[PDB]
């Protein structure tokens, strides 16, 4: 691993996050329900 | 660890088995003396435990 010296700074933006981001939070299969 | 310590001071080999599962698949398991799959009629079922 050799230091890379190429980097041209350029601060980091942020983005506004979408609706994205949920997994299955239990084990347990569901049908038309709402769970809290 | 001396030879001729007392009861309280002698090596004893204490280990804890912990175990809580909530719905991940079965890996363990006892005697097992699991029978044949049985039909629509009124069972009592064990299934995974
Ligand atoms: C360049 O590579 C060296 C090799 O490890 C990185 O480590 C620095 O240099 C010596 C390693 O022999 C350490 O004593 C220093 O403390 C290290 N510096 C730092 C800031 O950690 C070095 O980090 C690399 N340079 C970079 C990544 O800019």
């Amino acid at each position: 691993c050799v230091n890379l010296t190429t980097r041209t700074q350029l601060p980091p933006a942020y983005t506004n996050s979408f609706t994205r981001g949920v997994y299955y939070p239990d084990k347990v299969f569901r049908s038309s329900v709402l769970h809290s | 660890f001396q030879p001729t310590n007392g009861v309280g001071y002698q090596p004893y080999r204490v280990v804890v088995l912990s175990f809580e599962l909530l719905h991940a698949p079965a890996t363990v398991c006892g005697p097992k003396k699991s029978t044949n799959l049985v039909k629509n009629k009124c069972v009592n079922f064990n299934f995974n435990g």
